[PDB]
């Protein structure tokens, strides 16, 4: 769920706090719809997608599905006790945060005018 | 309380 994409994010990306990708280009945090400013909007976009085909898994929430996993020294990690819902949103959230600790951060992209850039 | 993605 959230809070552990939240811890996700947090323990790959150390230097930066989380708030600072719940409002970025038009896929990160808010809604989506349009094509992705750029690179982190990439990996946002991407993480929007991983979860609209998790929801095609019946009775699976990738916002409130607590699932199990792991990090340590560096490592995150998806444990082997998921269902197939909770393994696809564990997966879903590692990737992006991996995703993230590659990716440059521009702070134009940081909350920009949805309505007239993506709604 | 709120959202990233």
């Amino acid at each position: 769920n959230l809070y552990q994409f939240k811890n996700m994010i947090q323990c790959t990306v150390p230097s930066r706090s989380w708030a600072d990708f719940a409002d970025y280009g038009c896929y990160c945090g808010k809604g989506g719809s349009g094509t992705p400013v750029d690179d982190l909007d990439r990996c946002c976009q991407t993480h929007d997608n991983c979860y609209n085909e998790a929801e095609n898994i019946s009775g699976c929430r990738p916002y409130f599905k607590t699932y199990s996993y792991e990090c340590t020294q560096g490592t995150l990690t998806c444990k082997g006790d998921n269902n197939a819902c909770a393994a696809s949103v564990c997966d879903c959230d590692r990737l992006a945060a991996i995703c993230f600790a590659g990716a440059p951060y521009n702070d134009d992209n940081y909350n920009i005018d949805l309505k007239a850039r993506c709604n | 309380l709120a959202i990233y993605s």
